[PDB]
């Protein structure tokens, strides 16, 4: 995912669905004027494409 | 009496200090043997790891206590992301130096007191004096050099294991994210504090070794008196360690606390 | 003593360490044990936890 | 086979403790020996207890006050001042000055009795050492640990108050009014339980090591050193377990 700004977010922070932990955040690196954040969520849960 | 006892211990410590170069030049193999014996223990305690294992267990316990109570209290209040910030300042400032000092006192100091008392009772100090050897230089100065050489690795392991235990308890048992813990740990920890803590631990270890060598060197009463000497040395070592840590922390951070959060 | 140095220390050690481990385990989960503290558990459907722990 | 060697001593200690409990709950109590051992432990571990508790609590209060003053919340310091002192500083200073002084003294005394064949003198007279010696010493250890923990907590709180108010210029009313913010009945109860268990375990370990001394010329000193190391390790582990149990209950939650 690309964000305009990524503040106080670090690798290993939790990923939530409806407030329930489903995964974590792998890495955060600068991509030009954006911030590229690679995260993951457990394959048990399904997430809509949009 | 009291002044006489203070003068006797002052003479002992002065004589032990002034013979450090003599021990370093004349006795190198003995210093290496004592370094190995202190680092890896002796007797029945050596098979479990010696001083290293005891130091590791006690420091892991202290770090776990810090993380446990800290996270509980902050979660009750609500501001629980500061645990990594709270644990580090807990370990460096107060907990790790004192705890490592008490464990080092127990293991190394009691072993040294027992060894020197056994040598005194078995007339081995008399044997050394008969053979034209400075007993204090051969025994106490060698112990001091071995302790000075061994303390830095021991306290490095103690600090490492305390940090590891606090982080593991917070981020595994309490399921806090590792990123937040590492951020608040590495942001609010100053290496200057760690360097000054290492200096405190070195001074404390020298004082502890001197005290225990004094109690073991002048033992009396056969095998029974050695245990009483060990107990008295342990009491004195506890008092000295706590006093040293308190004085050093008062001197270092009396004016500049060396910590900034607000504007 | 004869009793302390008798040839029964292995079984005594096994039994004692098992008892100590059981005591530590029960004491840790004495409030959470279902046998001694059982209450019915009800459920609710929500759109979001909202930071609930 | 490697684990079987320490397991024998573990079993000896456990069987000795079981016999001690049986003698406590079955045979008549030794009031005289209990009084003597209580006074001995008090005289051997009271002044060091204060001399370790006062600078340690002063150091903790100083660190807490400076960190909170930089934080900005210097009025809640007393909370922390209570929270540590009741649940950790008290029992841990009890651990240190009991294992170092009283447990080692008990081990040395029983080792002196053993090497002088006084234990065998009792045993050939038909008397049982476990009822005449170990039980009063364990009960005295528990009693002295309880009292010393109470004194340590009180002295630590008072010294922290005086240091913070007269040195670091914090407000006294904020110190005394925030003490009960995070500390209540669960904290004092778990502190009491910690002190009682620490004293009992220290007495048991000291007595068991003193009775099984190896004599020789370094046997008593080796026994005392092993007593001290075992007491420190066991009391730290028990403190970790009891701290987890206590924070499970909690005043804040």
């Amino acid at each position: 995912a690309y964000f305009p700004e990524v503040l106080a977010l670090y690798p290993g922070d939790k990923v939530l669905i409806m407030g329930v932990r489903v995964g974590s955040i792998d890495s955060i690196e600068t991509a030009g004027d954006k911030m590229k954040v690679v995260f993951h969520f457990n394959n048990k849960y399904k997430v809509p494409e949009n | 009496r009291f002044l006489d006892s203070m003068g006797h211990v002052a003479w002992f410590v002065v004589q032990a200090i002034v013979h450090v170069p003599h021990a370093f030049r004349h006795y190198r193999r003995e210093s290496l043997r004592l370094v190995a014996e202190i680092g890896m223990g002796t007797g029945a305690m050596a098979v479990i790891g010696g001083t290293v294992a005891i130091i590791g267990f006690v420091t892991l316990s202290a770090g776990s206590l810090i993380a446990i109570q800290g996270f509980a209290s902050l979660g009750n209040i609500g501001v629980e992301a500061f645990t990594g910030f709270f644990a580090a300042l807990a370990n460096i400032r107060v907990v790790a130096p004192v705890v490592t000092g008490q464990a080092l006192a127990a293991t190394v100091g009691a072993g040294a007191t027992a060894e020197l008392g056994a040598m005194r009772i078995s007339e081995e100090v008399d044997a050394l004096e008969v053979m034209g050897i400075k007993s204090i230089s051969y025994l106490v100065s060698t112990r001091i050099m071995a302790g000075a050489i061994v303390i830095i690795p021991l306290y490095a392991m103690a600090i490492l294991l305390s940090f590891m235990s606090a982080q593991l308890v917070t981020t595994i048992f309490y399921s806090q994210s590792v990123g937040t813990y590492e951020h608040y740990f590495h942001t609010f920890l100053r290496v200057d504090d760690v360097m000054w803590s290492f200096l405190e631990v070195i001074i404390m270890s020298v004082i502890v070794m001197l005290n225990h060598c004094y109690f073991g060197y002048f033992a009396s009463g056969g095998a029974v008196g050695v245990g009483e000497a060990v107990g008295r040395s342990m009491r004195t070592s506890l008092i000295a360690i706590v006093l040293v840590v308190l004085l050093a922390s008062l001197a270092l951070y009396g004016t500049d606390p060396n910590f900034n959060l607000t504007v | 003593m004869r009793t302390l140095q008798g040839s029964d220390r292995f079984r005594k050690g096994l039994m004692g360490v098992i008892v100590v481990a059981l005591i530590i385990g029960v004491g840790s989960t004495l409030t959470s044990v279902p046998m001694l503290f059982a209450v019915p558990t009800y459920y609710g459907q929500f759109a979001d936890t909202g930071g609930l722990n | 086979g490697q684990l079987e060697k320490p397991l024998a001593t573990v079993g000896g200690f456990f069987k000795m403790s079981v016999m001690t409990g049986k003698a406590l709950f079955t045979r008549p109590f030794q009031w005289k020996e209990f009084v003597l051992q209580s006074w001995f432990l008090i005289r051997v571990a009271f002044l060091p207890t204060l001399a370790v508790s006062i600078p340690l609590t002063v150091l903790i209060i100083f660190t807490l006050n400076i960190l909170l003053a930089e934080f900005g919340a210097a009025d809640v310091s007393g909370a922390g001042a209570a929270l540590g002192a009741v649940t950790q500083l008290g029992p841990l200073v009890t651990v240190l000055v009991v294992a170092g002084a009283g447990s080692t003294a008990i081990c040395a005394d029983l080792g002196a009795r053993t090497v002088r064949e006084e234990i065998d003198a009792l045993e050939v007279l038909g008397i049982d050492p476990i009822e005449r010696l170990v039980v009063p010493r364990v009960v005295a250890s528990t009693f002295v640990a309880f009292m010393l923990n109470g004194a340590v907590i009180t002295i630590g709180l008072v010294g922290g108050f005086f240091f913070g108010v007269y040195i670091q210029n914090v407000s006294a009313g904020a110190y005394v009014s925030t003490l009960t913010l995070l500390t209540g009945f669960p904290e004092v109860l778990i502190s009491v339980v910690k002190a009682t268990l620490f004293g009992m375990i220290a007495g048991l370990v000291g007595c068991y090591r003193g009775l099984t001394v190896a004599g020789g010329s370094k046997g008593v000193g080796t026994a005392v050193n092993e007593t001290l190391v075992l007491c420190v390790v066991a009391l730290f582990a028990v403190n970790v377990v009891l701290t987890t149990i206590g924070v499970r209950f909690g005043t804040g939650r």
